[PDB]
Order: structure tokens, then sequence, then C-alpha cells
DNA sequence: TCGCCCCCCTTCGGTGCTTTGCACCGAAGGGGGGC
């Protein structure tokens, strides 16, 4: 078979990231797992003169012990071209976010039965590490589609369409998304009936070459007002800054009544009753919250943005928009392992599920505003990194004002 | 010998053509070993005549070795580097004795002109056309190009290394049970073979090197301990840094305290304790290599304080695979640290220091977690895997940071040792309000076109204060503001700010700032009993924030 | 009068914020060391 003429966007150039840190074990399975793809023709040893790079690592899940090697292509696909402009990109089904539960596949090893562009392969060099530098670093570069760029499923969409045609065919309620090098299957029937058409979507799957997730528990979580029976100034304070953030959020939401109930040069402790014109004010403002904002749609031709906020005690809130302060999604992430010790790890895990439920909703991950120093973020994250995707992510300190989501 | 390795094709940046720079003059000593070298590279094949068809040239020098006797050639090809495609350098770091494991048998050879023994493509030796002068007007200099790796080319270390590994790859696969350090032409190779079998392998490795053109002369072929290697010095049971010696200067110049600086952090891989914090502060602020600088009295003792350690005889330990890593880490004062990393006690594998200031405002809970993100790294380097960890800070200390701030944050398995000073939060804000205590409502204004502001509060006991203040900025009155409320109120306050700015740094609980307005604000907030600090969105009409905002117009 | 690599300390300039300075960050200057 032939390749597809693949180019970058005008004017860009190829990546050129430098290899971080390796441990031995990771930099032990990337050898195994290169040289086996060396025999195989999947890779190719390269030197110096490429002068592209982009960074490799490892991942090993649990529930599957084998690791499995990650190559960070997030560079190298934002300079690729787009295939939605040629013809090629994979749509969305709005019908996934509706199933009861969604399994995960990791189908990246059909790829490499394609060839890529010869003109384009330079792009995808990789540099392995070495334990105190004993050796110069060791480079390849791909000559098939690569799993995690975002070229492979375009290029590959027409097989794969072939390949799931039966699946499909016998099962029409059963939906199935393609994002990167996963398939996201979904259907409505029984926890340990849907596992078993899974394993037989799997076999049909290896005729040619994660969990349960429960969509219907994604609970949206809204700004809400506390409840008491006195209320001091301080209360009142952190009530109407509180309500006049959310004024830009939401429609017709006044502090006029509660603002001077506070009318004075009061001490932060005094018990102020509450006049029955505020109330009046406050359960009308709950009732604002109640049910959420009028006007808020998607727009497939926009990015998406995930705000993350630390709450505490192994929770984590998050909002996810694309114009600021019209939220598509806000929600609550909570604690998995049980010590609740570790908030690299609980960022990180709460990282990949909001992404994932992102790639159900929406078919594509948001890029991440992370409540994290970006060196503690590096030293640590790719230990607890689970997904064959990586979704684009930068670093915020912003102090809480308000705690508007709690 | 040449190589018979295949060339590596290299070509020029896209647009571009040769250098054409005119040679310069050198005196008779260099160029009668230039042309000894040259006329014995044209007789080797490194080098080949050209006439006026090649319009390029660069110039050459030579500059001479540590071996007192021989000379290095050197082509000046800073305009041909510029011009000369990117390369992706396969040098990733800098191999470290404490990540050696004790080996029975240990040899370190050294590949000789392992540069002029590599091919340099066919299509690229045209732009590498240089002229050898001799003298001045006697002639016009002969024209040569590079058939090999020339020295100061921008490729030639990756090509050399690049060859390297595919040469010695072989031999590696072979000789698995064979540590091989491959450092641009040196080579450490260790085992645990008996001296019979492992001068058999050696042998062996050089026969191959030679085969593809690598010669390893005997002079360059160290096979006795002390092994000088990477600039150590190799026992069997240890490891030593060759000589350091410090300068000593009656006057000193910015320039002598940048290499003393230097000096010193070399140093402090091994020697513990080493501090630069007070001799580099002397170079803030400079303005020429040349200025003399006074030594502060703090600088002096910092250097003798160094100078007591480095005179004391130091060494490390190699790395032991079947035991854990230990690191243990000091806090030093004004933003420094230090850190050894051992397996066994008092024996270190190797020492280190962290004192970068990160950010205008910090704490040493946040610097403590720096150094450890640092030694973490560096383990992973050196080890592949990181350590445990002995931390003068209590694990109440920690989780308060952590269940308190607001970013995520975390150290990994670490075990309280208690060696003073100990890392602490030097206050905290109450999560509460305070009963009893006195509420100020805070606020401060500036000018842009002015320069000029004004700090305040009222209080609900009826206090008021209005200070003016010149050459600020809108976010000095803020902290201004709530530096005059920390000033008169007792030990326990609550204040309001509608400053989102201010209440995030302090909020962030520094102990340290590049700001005197900052630190003045620490010093009181160390001082207090209890602080409770509160936000209300400004000009929105809400009581004492409303009377404090009126009175600071 | 040169090349490539790692490290540290200082300085500078680009970016984004519901900003008007400020804090962050990468690159470049200096130094150490390796070949
Ligand atoms: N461009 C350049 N390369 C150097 C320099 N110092 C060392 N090297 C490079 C070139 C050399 O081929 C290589 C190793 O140098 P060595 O001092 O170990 O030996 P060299 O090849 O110079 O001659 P020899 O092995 O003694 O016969 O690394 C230098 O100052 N400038
Ligand atoms: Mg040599």
């Amino acid at each position: 078979i032939e390749t597809v003429p693949v180019k970058l966007k005008p004017g860009m150039d190829g990546p050129k990231v430098k290899q971080w840190p390796l441990t031995e074990e990771k930099i032990k399975a990337l050898v195994e797992i290169c040289t086996e793809m060396e025999k195989e023709g999947k890779i190719s040893k390269i030197g110096p003169e490429n002068p592209y790079n982009t960074p490799v690592f490892a991942i090993k899940k649990k529930d599957s012990t084998k690791w499995r090697k990650l190559v960070d292509f997030r560079e190298l696909n934002k300079r690729t071209q787009d295939f939605w402009e040629v013809q090629l990109g994979i749509p969305h089904p709005a019908g996934l976010k509706q199933k009861k539960s969604v399994t995960v596949l990791d189908v990246g090893d059909a790829y490499f039965s394609v060839p890529l562009d010869k003109d384009f392969r330079k792009y995808t060099a990789f540099t392995i590490p070495s334990i105190n530098n004993e050796t110069p670093g060791i480079r390849y570069q791909y000559n098939v589609l690569p799993q995690g760029w975002k070229g492979s499923p375009a290029i590959f969409q027409s097989s794969m369409t072939k390949i799931l045609e039966p699946f499909r065919k016998q099962n029409p309620d059963i939906v199935i998304y393609q994002y990167m090098d996963d398939l996201y299957v979904g259907s409505d029937l029984e926890i340990g009936q849907h596992r078993t058409k899974i394993e037989e979507l799997r076999q049909h799957l290896l005729r040619w070459g994660g969990y349960e997730l429960h969509p219907d528990k994604w609970t949206v979580q809204p700004i809400v007002l506390p409840e008491k029976d006195s209320w001091t100034v301080n209360d009142i304070q952190k009530l109407v800054g509180k309500l006049n953030w959310a004024s830009q959020i939401y429609a017709g939401i006044k502090v006029r009544q509660l603002s001077k109930l506070l009318r004075g040069t009061k001490a932060l402790t005094e018990v102020v009753p509450l006049t029955e014109e505020a109330e009046l004010e406050l359960a009308e403002n709950r009732e604002i919250l109640k049910e959420p904002v009028h006007g808020v749609y998607y727009d497939p031709s926009k990015d998406l943005i995930a705000e993350i906020q630390k709450q505490g005690q192994g929770q984590w809130t998050y909002q996810i928009y694309q114009e600021p302060f019209k939220n598509l999604k806000t929600g609550k992430y909570a604690r998995m392992k049980g010590a609740h010790t570790n908030d690299v790890k609980q960022l990180t895990e709460a990282v990949q599920k909001i992404a994932t439920e992102s790639i159900v909703i929406w078919g594509k991950t948001p890029k991440f505003k992370l409540p994290i120093q970006k060196e503690t973020w590096e030293a640590w994250w790719t230990e607890y990194w689970q997904a064959t995707w990586i979704p684009e992510w930068e670093f915020v300190n912003t102090p809480p004002l308000v705690k508007l989501w709690y | 010998p040449i190589s018979p390795i295949e060339t590596v094709p290299v070509k020029l940046k896209p647009g571009m053509d040769g250098p054409k720079v005119k040679q310069w003059p050198l005196t008779e000593e260099k160029i009668k070993a230039l042309v000894e070298i040259c006329t014995e590279m044209e007789k080797e094949g490194k080098i080949s005549k050209i006439g006026p068809e090649n319009p390029y040239n660069t110039p050459v020098f030579a500059i001479k070795k540590k071996d007192s006797t021989k000379w290095r050639k050197l082509v000046d090809f800073r305009e041909l580097n510029k011009r000369t495609q990117d390369f992706w350098e396969v040098q990733l770091g800098i191999p470290h004795p404490a990540g050696l494991k004790q080996k029975k048998s240990v040899t370190v050879l050294d590949v000789s002109a392992a540069f002029y023994s590599v091919p340099l493509d066919k299509d690229f030796r045209k732009y590498t056309a240089f002229t050898i002068p001799s003298i001045n007007n006697e002639t016009p200099g002969i024209r040569y190009q590079y058939n090999v790796l020339p020295m100061g080319w921008k490729g030639s270390p990756a090509l050399l290394q690049s060859s390297m590994t595919k040469i010695l790859e072989p031999f590696r696969k072979q000789n698995p049970d064979i540590v091989i350090y491959q450092y641009m032409d040196d080579l450490y190779v260790g085992s645990d073979l008996e001296i019979g079998q492992h001068r058999t392998k050696i042998e062996e490795l050089r026969q191959h090197l030679l085969r593809w053109g690598f010669t390893t002369p005997d002079k360059k072929h160290q096979k006795e301990p002390p092994f000088l290697w990477m600039g150590y010095e190799l026992h069997p049971d240890k490891w030593t840094v060759q000589p350091i010696v410090l300068p000593e200067k009656d006057s000193w110049t910015v320039n002598d305290i940048q290499k003393l600086v230097g000096k010193l952090n070399w140093a402090s891989q091994i020697y513990a304790g080493i501090k630069v914090r007070q001799l580099s502060k002397l170079l803030r602020g400079t303005k020429a290599l040349t200025e003399v600088v006074p030594l502060t009295e703090e600088a002096e003792l910092e250097l003798a304080e160094n100078r007591e350690i480095l005179k004391e005889p130091v060494h490390g330990v190699y790395y032991d695979p079947s035991k854990d890593l230990i690191a243990e880490i000091q806090k030093q004062g004004q933003g420094q640290w230090t850190y050894q990393i051992y397996q066994e006690p008092f024996k270190n594998l190797k020492t280190g220091k962290y004192a970068r200031m990160k950010g205008a405002h910090t704490n040493d809970v946040k610097q403590l977690t720096e150094a450890v993100q640092k030694i973490a790294t560096e383990s992973i380097v050196i080890w592949g895997k990181t350590p445990k960890f002995k931390l003068p800070i209590q694990k109440e200390t920690w989780e308060a940071w952590w269940t308190e701030y607001w970013q995520a944050t975390w150290i990994p398995e670490w075990e309280f040792v208690n060696t003073p000073p100990l890392v602490k939060l030097w206050y905290q804000l109450e999560k509460e309000p305070i009963i009893g205590a006195e509420t100020f409502y805070v606020d401060g204004a500036a000018n842009r076109e002015t320069k000029l502001g004004k700090a305040g509060y009222v209080t609900d006991r009826g206090r008021q204060k209005v200070v003016p203040l010149t050459d600020t900025t809108n976010q000095k009155t803020e902290l201004q503001a709530i530096h005059l409320a920390l000033q008169d109120s007792g030990l326990e306050v609550n204040i309001v700010t509608d400053s989102q700015y201010a209440l995030g740094i302090i909020q962030a609980q520094p102990d340290k700032s590049e700001s005197e307005l900052v630190s003045q604000i620490i010093e009181q907030l160390i001082k207090k009993e209890k602080v409770y600090l509160a936000w209300v969105p400004a000009h929105k009409g809400i009581g004492g924030n409303e009377q404090v905002d009126k009175l600071v117009s």
C-alpha cells in the first residue's frame, strides 16, 4: 500500500523537545519495546543529523502489568496539518454519553500495519536516555503510523470502518467512538453482560490486528449557598462576595439588600439578623443556582478549557468552558486509593477522569489550567498516568477569594 | 587511520551558502606545528589540497595541550556553524562516579584523534575550506579542505559520539557483563572478570576499535588505580575529585568572584556544607568583568568557612544496588540548603546544594520541596531511582502546609530528622474570624500618572488612619494598608481587604521576599498571635470596606 | 579569536492578566567541570 502525503502547517517546523530523565525500569522497557519494534521494521535507528526530537516514557497499568510505550507527540500534533481540512477526521457520536457503561480499548497496534510518508518520518524521532549517562542517547524514527500521532486515526480511518462494520452491524445500539489510539465503546447492557461483548469485539479485532466508565453518574455540582440559622457579619460578607462573583455567570442576581445589612463599621463576629427583605433575596438567589444557565452551547470550532481547584480531604472541583463564565459543565472529583495522602496523584487522576469525560461527551480533550507548580508536576506526574493520550495543560497559581465551588 | 564507517549526510540550513572569511596572522611556532600536522594530515588522508574553484574559506589557529608538548589544531568555523543544519545532540548528560558500582577489574582507554578517524560527508567537505598562512607575505596560504570531522565544527561531537556508539554496539551486545562508560573518546571499562580474562576482553575491544580505524595508544591506557576519569580519581573502594585550587587575591574583580563561585559549586558535589550566597551577592548590580569589588564582611566569613571545609580530605563511595539510597537535607539559612546522598551512614556517595530563589515571595517549606525535587531528579539521572528522604521538618508542619495551601503539593517517603534549624511555618492564618479581636477594614489606592497614593483603615472599635504615599503603585498601596493594620493592632486582629493580589501573597504564608515592604509585613505576621484575613469585592458598598474606601479618597 | 554536554548565579525581555505593575518563565550573559 502507498502512503498518504502529509505536511506540517505552513511556516512551522518539526518538534525539538528534550528527553527528560527516566527510571531504570522505564528505560529497560523502552529498550525491550524499541528493539523489537526495530526488528519488525516499525522503527529505524537514526543519528543526530535528524534535528527533531519528542520525549518518550512508559506507563504500566495495574490491570495489565505490561509496560506501554508512550511518546508525547503533543508538539508534533499541534504542528501537523489538520485532517478536517483535507477530509479525514472522525465524527463524534452524541449517543455515547447516553450509554450506562463505556469500556476503553487500546487499539494503537493497528496503526503499525500502515506505512508513513517517507518525508514525514523525520518529525517522529525520539531518544532513549541512559542511566548515569553511560552512553549517548539512542534515537529512532517511525516507519509506520505512530501511536499518539493525530494523523494515525485519520489515515487509518478508512480501514477501521471496514474492520468494525460487522460488529456495529450485529449490535446497532452499541456506540463506538475512536479517539486517537482508543476505542470508546458504550452500551446499556448489564455490567457482566456488557463485559462479554467487549471480549467479542476484542477477538474480532485480533482477527486482523481499561475499566468500566459510567456516564449516568457524572453528577454536576452547582454553586451552593450555606444554610445556617444564625449569620455573622463575616458569614454575610462571604455570602455577598460569592454572589457578586456568580453575577458574571448567572442572570439577575442582586446583593443590594444583603450588602447594607452590613451598614456601618461592624465587628466580624457580630450576629446580624436577616431582614425579611434579605431572606427574600437569598432564597431567590439559591433557586437561580438550583437549576443552571440559559444560553450555553458547545461550539466544536473552539477549544475546551478545564479549571481545577483543590478543596481538601480528597475533593477536587472542576469546570469546563470555552468562553469565560459560560461553563458547559461543573463537577467535583473524589478520592480513590484510600490513603488520600498524595495531592499530585489525585490531581493527575482528576485530569485523566475530566479529560475522559470530555472525550465521551464532546470527542476531544480540554486544555487544563493546573493548580500546581510546574516543577512539582513534572517531578511526579508520569508515575500516575494511565492513558494512551496526553492533554494540553498549563500551570496557574490562583489563590481562592471565594470558595465558589464549595 | 580513517574509519571505513559510512559518512553521515549533513547539509547547510536552507537558503544558505558557505563561509568566506580571510585568514589572520599566527606565530612562527604555531605555523610549523600546524604544517607538521597538516602535511601529516594530508599523508594520512585527513585533508586534501584545493584551489580557487572552491570559493569558500575559514581561518585557522592552534592552542597547546595539557599534554605539555602536543599542539591542538582548531579552525574558527563560527560562520560555517551558523549556516550548518541543526543537530539533535546525543550527549544527554555527564556520568558521575557515584553512579558506578564496585568492579574487580577496571580499565580506562582513550581513542587518539577520534575526530580525525571519522570521515566527513563528501558533499559537505568543500564548505570546510581553509588556508595555512606561514608568516605574513612570504607566500599566500596553501588551501585545504577536511576529509574528516574538524575540531571547531558544530556537528563534529555528535557525529563522533554516534559513530562511537555504532562501533561499540557489537561489542556491548556480545559482552553484557562488561560496563563501558563512553564519554566522547574516553572509555571506562569495568568487569567482574579476573584480570586475566579482563585483559583478554580489552585487547579484543582494542582490536575491534582498530578494525574500524580507532587507535588506542598505551600512553592513554590506564590499567592501575587510581584511574584518572572525568576529573575524578577512581580507587577500588572510593573516589576523590582532582584537587580544587581556589583563587587567592588581595584585590578581587567581578570575573575573579565568578571563577571562585564556580569552583565552589564544582566542589559542592562531594564537599558538604559549601555556601556561595554572600560571594554571589557581590556580582549583583555590577557592570564590568574587570570592575574591582571589595568583599563584604559576610563574604569573607563565607569564604573562610568554605576554605576550612576544603582542606579536610573527603571521598565518595560507589553505588551498591542492593541497598536503598538515602538523601538527607540540612537548612543553612538565607534560602540555602545542603544535602548528602548515602547508603550506609557516614559514607556519602555524593553531596550537593540547593540555593535558588524561585519567585518574588516564598517560604522554607516550598524551598525544601524544591530541594527534594532537585534531588529526586538528580537521583533518577545517576541511579535510575529516587531516594528515601530524611528531612528536618515535622510531620505536623508538613500536614499543616498541604491542608491550608491551595496548590497540589507532595513529598515522597520521608523520615523526620532532628537537625536544627528545623523547617517550620512561621505563622498561620486563622480559618475563622477571632472573637474579641479588633476588625480592621483596610484599603489603599494610587494614581497611575501621579506616583501618589494613600493607605488607611477604619475599625469596629472606632479607630481610623490615613497616610500619604509617594512614588508608589496600586498594588503597593494595598500592601501598605495591610502593613498599618498589623502595625496598629494588638496580638489578635481581623483584617478585611479588597486586594486579591495582597490576599494572594499573604495567604501563601511567605517567610522571605525580594520586596522590603513584603518582608516588613512578614515580620509583623510572625510577631502576631492570631490573624484572620478576609476579602470583599471593591466598590460595591459593603460596610467597613465602604467607609475606608471613602476615607482613602 | 574553535566545538558539543551537564551544573549554578545573574540579568533581561516576552507573555498575560477581566493589568496599567506584577509575577512567571525561558534564554543568554558570566563562571565551574568533562572530552
Ligand atoms: N573543538 C575542540 N574539541 C576538543 C577539545 N578538547 C577535547 N576535544 C575533542 C577533540 C578531540 O578529538 C576529543 C578528545 O580530545 P583529547 O584531548 O582526549 O585527545 P585528542 O583527540 O585531542 O588527541 P590525542 O587523543 O591525545 O592523540 O574531544 C577542544 O578544546 N576543542
Ligand atoms: Mg581522541
